[PDB]
């Protein structure tokens, strides 16, 4: 009832893609960095799979911006690191991975503001 | 105030002519070229500075609910006016 | 025939460095001190076997591996080079 | 509870909580997790291998008889081993109430044909392969029913582009329709939407 | 620094900073931010050759490349040079180490002087900043010679700034008394004060013999004047008596160098030559300007009709002066490896397209080597990345920053030679804010600083 | 080199390749396959037709949004020449007719307009030409045709020393005047035919334009066989299951197609050059209600 | 372990033997089809582009994938039995109206921007 066979899993052959698209293109598997503008940290809890920028240029009618690759607009959400490897080397992409960013803890104290010998002492609040 | 490029052209409000060597030109040739006669920079500079004699002043765009958000304006620098950001009404206060 | 330069890839902490980790510390500088002029490289690897690169005239290249060579060994290794016997 | 929000339903609640409880004590070979909704909507994940157990007990039995197929699915989450999750609804007249039914399948496991339990089954089926690539076992005539003829791939998977990979014009040279790769006049604009600052605490995940 | 390039259509539209923790906290400098606007203006977009007036006039890549090939064949051994800029990646700088070693040559220098003499770029620690951005935060005491951290290095200033605030550390400098935005102790402006710290007269040798964590950083501007060998002996024996006299502390790292340029570090780990020397020692006939413009070498010191190439991607000091012009690709248009003065190696992305005929810069050199018949074995930016890791394998590692300590080697060969320290002031370039806008192509190119530094000489 | 002129894309409909045509008697049986060829990879094409837009009509799918604008112009004005060909940087001219007219006869068709053309593209700054003339064209030659072909290649040359002479022979196309002429007759035995494909010549006239050494050469186009009239009508016959225009016609027919070795041909552009068995059944499937003719070489 | 759900063979061995089966339908099927739909390419043309996409799968090892692409096989056999297809989709298989891609670098450097 079961093969029991022992094979990495490649699905390249049922998916679709042009071959050109497979062994060209490399994915980039990270956590987004956090938008400077804003404080809030909502958006870096999950990894995105995307792919590399391509060529884009002007129309000569109406000046558009035109572009010739399928997978510009394409990003991938996975809950872990390992699930978004998983489908990328199931899918017979090349990626790149670095690893997840966390901003160390701090030692936050109020009173020292208020120092009497030490240089934390605040000009103004 | 409509100006005319060097080549021929009508310069639009956004300073947009194609130059001597543009072949793109050519898409106008037996036909015209679209360009607005009002600019609206010209417009708004011919408008009179509005005279009020309180520190901040409030602007809808006039009409109410059919002009722009309300917004105040300070008009403590005496050097220059108080521009709305909607709609470029010029106030300022009556020195002297 | 002339030699352009050499490079000696050696990891931190895997054991089979240590002996080339040795030469370095103990007569590098010596052989610095005979060779003024040829540049000495020495870089790092990671779960890499040691290697020593040899860059003669006219970009030919050769490399030799150093894993688990004692301080003696690489030494001779690197007279054979720079004298030029095989 | 002001006239703005939605109002609950208990009797409802309570009465879809023991019916679930009571298909799960019936087929407990199949059946691994029973749901209702905070809106009185009943849902059951099974394993693939009870499709046609659990639709034919569900179908025929006297306190189910669940008699008519509203709808049939699948929802496509890349992150999950098993990619592809399949979605049957279904409505009881004799009750007057509604069931779904959940399974997991990926992109080479088959999952088995529930057209001899329900006939609507069939066509919904061929979409699913036609959409998702999920493979149907013992189907009558399993082809493609949506996309064009010689179509490379399946268009609702997450990772296919939105544009696709080709495009058609007419060719005077060849004096016919041809398929070429594609390329956009203008490109598709993509807008980054999502904030920080969560909107839902009720719904917060663990730190890990 | 880490950045996040905000693009919109295929056009750059803003820099933002990037969290890292290790190198630049949560900020940028302003040069960083807005000097983007530079790559808008005096771009190069196709390649050039001089007509029959003299004049140079647009070509297409086959003529250009061909006319680059055939003086490359034609010449050999020192006759063929190339020098290296200061916005250059690891990729096009193997490449072109590879390309002059097919033809025999080893004339492949930078702009900025490292002093050769002794262990020169031999071992690794000899020319980085071994205690590290965030080893800056574990000082007691810091010791600054002939550098200005805050035009030279805002986010390394920043750095220090901070653990001054926060862990009472202690700074002083021996240079020209600019501002640092926090006070520090003024040694004095004469190198000779350096040797008095290794004599031990000088009482701040007293002072950081009791340092539990000593730093000392010396500046590549202190490195560019004549006598930076000498500068560079006196700030390791200072070392030296560190280690020796107070003990050593365990894995320290006490010595530190602080670079200025972004191609640095890369071309001295790829073994090019730092400085421009061997240029002069031995004028080649045909030179390589590999985004070279420092001005360093102009036509008077080179000879009669030399060939000269330039490969950048704006339009400054060496482009006018070249007699074949290719243009390249900036940070912002292709994947490249730069290591930072930490030791540090990062890839930057691709936000855009190189702006007309441009191509990527490791490309062009692989398109030229295969013209002229010499044709190297990589193909894809995979197997640039591979021959990069066989020259040296540390440039494939991204993130990683840590090294093996080799200052007694580096040490003990610099004690052979002594040459005195000249009778100068330590003045390094950057004195004040006005001088820290436009130091390189894109700066100079930029709307934005041309503002900055006219509302800084004159404000309203 | 202008920017705007660079190539940009990945050579597709909405890419850009940098050319800007104008091709002259783009509403003819070659003007069709030319304008197709550019507009297939992102070229701008200037169509100047004298024609009802009716009979442009089918034109316009061949190009993306804006890659196609047509014009208006005569012959026997110059002005309308000129605002046709002021911002181009390829001019091509197809003009040709077979017959006479009681406006044109061959002198103006074939000397007096490519004469005026290649002048007002030299005058304009348009930096290549390219101009299409019979193989057989010479001038000491019976057909008033083929002198006035021989003519207007003189004058041609004359006003721009940097026009690309194409000298295609009997080119033979689904839309032609070759094999359906045959075909609708429903003498030899001493005459030799040396027929070439239309999409061949496309392809030619398509690399001549990139080619950028083929600035002041002369091409005869022709294909890969040389046939016997009677054998080649024979299997023209056959082909379509058929069992076996006032004077000039008849005569150029009779002609013996010529050989000239010394002009590079198709094989100098990079093109293998189709033989007629493939294509004959691609013409002539429309003529219906297998032992192709023997060649000399 | 690793051990999953058969689709139609156990081993290579049936896989393979689907494989024979689905070439021999499409050998028998070319000419027919070249008749059909009236095509202007041979019978051999057709059946070498028969074996190119035959030999596009060559390196598969799973019979999972094997069978897979042998009921898509059928699939578009059966398309193309019962004219389903116009003339149009027969040709997609050959890109005639396509420019030819080069492959060297020196090409690929020239042309554009795309490695
Ligand atoms: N077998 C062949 O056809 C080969 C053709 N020749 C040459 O190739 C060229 C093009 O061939 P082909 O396309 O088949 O010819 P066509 O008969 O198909 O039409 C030629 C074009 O020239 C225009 N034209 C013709 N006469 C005039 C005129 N008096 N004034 C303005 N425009 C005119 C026509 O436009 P309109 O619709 O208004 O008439 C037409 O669009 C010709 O120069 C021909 O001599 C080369 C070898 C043989
Ligand atoms: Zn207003």
């Amino acid at each position: 009832q079961l093969i029991a066979v022992d094979e990495k899993l490649d699905i390249t052959t049922l998916t679709g893609v042009p071959e050109e698209h497979i062994k060209t293109r490399k994915v980039r598997i990270f956590v987004p960095a956090r938008n400077n503008m804003q404080s809030g940290v909502n958006n870096t809890k999950k990894w995105k799979m995307e792919f590399d920028t391509r060529e884009r240029w002007e129309n000569p009618l109406m000046g558009w911006s035109s572009t010739a690759d399928p997978l510009s607009n394409l990003v991938l959400t996975f809950s872990t690191k390992e699930d978004a490897v998983a489908f990328a080397e199931k899918n017979g992409w090349s990626f790149d991975v670095e690893e997840r960013k966390v901003p160390k803890p701090k030692s936050k104290s109020y009173g020292a503001n208020f120092s009497w010998n030490k240089r934390t002492r605040v000009s103004t609040k | 105030g409509v100006r005319t490029s060097p080549t021929g052209e009508k310069v639009t409000h956004t300073g947009q002519a194609y130059d001597d060597g543009d072949y793109r030109r050519v898409r106008f040739s037996d036909r015209q070229k679209e360009v607005n006669e009002n600019f609206a920079i010209d417009l708004i500079a011919e408008q009179p500075v509005s005279e009020v004699g309180s520190r901040v002043i409030s602007c809808d765009g006039g009409g109410g609910a059919l002009g722009h958000p309300r917004v105040y304006i300070n008009l403590d620098k005496e050097t220059k006016t108080g521009t709305c950001g909607y709609c470029g009404l010029q106030f300022r206060q009556p020195h002297h | 025939l002339g030699l352009r330069e050499i490079r000696i890839h050696l990891c931190q902490r895997s054991p089979g460095s240590q002996g080339v980790r040795d030469f370095i510390e103990k007569r590098y500088v010596e052989l610095k001190k005979a060779n003024p002029d040829l540049p000495i490289l020495i870089r790092e690897c990671s779960d890499v076997q040691p290697k020593l690169w040899a860059r003669y005239a006219f970009g030919q290249e050769k490399n030799v591996s150093l894993n688990n060579f004692s301080a003696d060994q690489v030494t001779r290794t690197l007279e054979n080079v720079l004298s030029g016997k095989a | 509870t002001r006239p703005t929000i939605r109002p609950r339903n208990d009797v409802v609640h309570k009465q879809l909580s023991a019916f679930g409880q009571y298909v799960a004590e019936i087929l407990p070979k199949y059946v691994q997790q029973v749901q209702v909704s905070c809106f009185n909507e009943l849902e059951i994940f099974i394993h693939p291998d009870g499709v046609i157990p659990v639709l034919t007990f569900l179908r025929d039995h006297t306190n189910a008889q669940f008699k008519s197929l509203a709808d049939l699915t699948a929802v496509d989450v890349p992150t999950r081993q098993n990619r592809f999750e399949i979605v049957y609804n279904l409505l009881s007249l004799r009750f007057n109430s509604r069931i779904r039914v959940k399974t997991y399948t990926d992109e080479l496991t088959p999952i088995e044909s529930s057209v001899t339990v329900y006939k609507a089954a069939n066509w919904y089926e061929r979409e699913i392969w036609d959409m998702f690539g999920v493979f149907f076992a013992n189907h009558p005539d399993l082809r493609r029913i949506l996309t064009d003829y010689g179509f490379e791939g399946h268009p609702f998977r997450k990772d296919f582009p939105l544009s696709g990979y080709v495009e058609l014009r007419y060719d005077d040279e060849v004096k016919r329709v041809v398929a070429e790769p594609v390329e956009l006049a203008q490109e598709f604009r993509k807008f980054d939407l999502n904030s920080p600052w969560e909107a839902f605490p009720a719904y917060r995940q663990p730190p890990e | 620094s880490n950045i996040v390039v905000s693009t919109r259509t295929g056009e750059v539209m803003r820099i933002l900073p990037r969290m890292h923790e290790d190198i630049n906290e949560e900020w940028i400098s302003d040069k960083t931010r807005f000097a983007y606007d530079g790559l808008k203006r005096q771009r190069l977009t196709q390649p050039m050759i001089r007509n029959e007036k003299g004049l140079l006039t647009y070509t297409t890549w086959e003529d250009a490349l061909s006319r680059v090939a055939g003086m490359l064949q034609s010449f050999q051994g020192n006759d063929v040079a190339a020098i290296a800029g200061g916005l250059v990646d690891a990729e096009a700088l193997v490449a072109l180490k590879d390309l002059l070693n097919r033809v025999d040559s080893d004339s492949l220098c930078t702009e900025e002087v490292f002093p050769t003499a002794g262990a020169g770029t031999d071992l690794r620690s000899n020319y980085l900043l071994n205690t590290t951005i965030a080893g800056v935060e574990e000082a007691d005491v810091i010791l600054l010679v002939g550098t200005n951290p805050r035009f030279e290095a805002p986010l390394f200033n920043a750095r220090i700034r901070k653990s001054w605030l926060h862990n009472d550390l202690k700074v002083a400098l021996i240079g020209s008394p600019v501002d640092l935005t926090y006070r520090y102790d003024h040694l004095g402006d004469s190198p000779k004060i350096l040797q008095d710290i290794a004599s031990g007269n000088h009482p701040f040798s007293q002072i950081l013999k009791e340092a539990k964590k000593p730093m000392v950083v010396l500046g590549s501007s202190a490195l560019q004047r004549s006598d930076g060998t000498a500068i560079l002996a006196a700030v390791s024996n200072i070392a030296q008596n560190i280690r020796l006299s107070s003990g050593v502390t365990g894995d320290w790292k006490v010595m530190n160098i602080l670079h200025r340029i972004a191609s640095q570090v890369a071309a001295l780990d790829l073994g090019y030559k730092p400085g421009v020397e061997a240029i002069r020692k031995n004028p080649p006939k045909v030179l390589f300007l590999l985004g070279a413009d420092g001005g360093c070498i102009t036509r008077q010191d080179l000879p009669k009709d030399c060939f000269i190439i330039y490969q950048g991607h704006h339009g400054d000091v060496g482009a006018p002066m070249a007699d074949v012009i290719l243009p390249g690709a900036a940070y912002t248009e292709k994947s490249a490896t730069y290591v930072n003065t930490e030791g540090r190696a990062q890839q930057t992305k691709v936000a855009v397209t190189p702006p007309g005929l441009a191509r990527e810069d490791w490309k062009i050199i692989r398109a030229l080597s295969e013209i002229a018949g010499m044709t190297l074995p990589y193909d894809t930016l995979d197997q640039v990345r591979s021959r990069l890791e066989e020259v040296s394998p540390n440039l494939v590692r991204y993130d990683d920053v840590e090294g093996a300590n080799y200052f007694q080697q580096a040490n003990e060969l610099s004690k052979l030679v002594n040459q005195q320290l000249l009778a100068d002031p330590l003045v390094p370039p950057q004195l004040t804010i006005k001088d820290f806008y436009m130091t390189d192509s894109i700066s100079r190119a930029s709307q934005t600083m041309a503002k900055c530094v006219k509302a800084v000489t004159e404000g309203i | 080199l202008h920017h705007a002129l660079i190539p940009h894309g990945k050579g597709g409909r909405s890419s850009v390749s940098g050319i800007v045509a104008t091709v002259f008697g783009a509403t003819g049986f070659l003007g069709r396959y030319v304008v197709n060829h550019l507009g297939r990879m992102g070229s701008q094409v200037i169509v100047p037709y004298r024609c009802e837009p009716y009979d442009t009509m089918h034109l316009r799918p061949m190009g993306d949004l804006g890659q196609i604008i047509f014009m208006e112009w005569n012959g026997k004005d110059k002005d309308s020449i000129r605002k046709v060909v002021e911002h181009s940087n390829v001019v091509i001219n197809l003009v040709g007719r077979e017959w006479e007219t009681k406006n044109f006869d061959f002198e103006d068709v074939f000397v007096k307009i490519p004469h005026a053309i290649a002048q007002v593209s030299k005058e304009a700054g348009v930096e290549k030409l390219i101009h299409i003339s019979h193989l057989n064209a010479d001038i000491k030659s019976p057909s008033r045709y083929l002198r006035s072909k021989a003519v207007g290649e003189k004058e041609v040359r004359a006003a721009f020393p940097e026009a690309t002479i194409i000298k295609p022979s009997d080119i033979f196309g689904r839309e032609d005047r070759f094999l359906n002429y045959f075909a609708s007759m429903r003498l030899g035995k001493e005459t030799v035919k040396q027929p070439v494909y239309i999409v061949d010549v496309s392809k030619g006239i398509i690399n001549a334009i990139k080619d950028p050494d083929a600035k002041g050469k002369t091409f005869a186009f022709v294909g890969p066989n040389r046939y016997l009239l009677f054998d080649l009508v024979q299997y023209i016959f056959a082909v379509a299951y058929r069992p076996f225009t006032t004077r000039d016609k008849v005569e150029r027919v009779h002609m013996s197609d010529m050989t000239l070795p010394h002009l590079p041909g198709l094989e100098d552009l990079g093109i293998q050059a189709t033989p007629l068995e493939l294509k004959a059944i691609e013409v002539l499937r429309r003529h219906r209600t297998v032992k192709p003719a023997k060649t000399v070489n | 372990g690793t051990s999953v759900k058969p689709i139609f063979s156990r081993d290579m061995n049936e896989a393979k033997r689907r494989v024979r089966e689905l070439y021999r339908a499409w050998y028998r099927e070319v000419p027919n089809t070249v008749h059909l739909f009236q095509l202007d390419i041979s019978v051999k043309q057709g059946r070498d582009k028969v074996r190119e996409m035959f030999m596009k799968n060559a390196h598969v090892t799973d019979p999972r994938v094997v069978d897979l692409l042998v009921i898509k096989g059928k699939m578009e056999l059966e398309e193309t039995i019962n004219v389903w297809k116009q003339r149009t989709h027969i040709m997609r298989f050959f890109h005639e109206t396509e420019a030819p891609r080069p492959t060297d670098f020196l090409s690929k450097f020239y042309v554009g921007h795309d490695p």
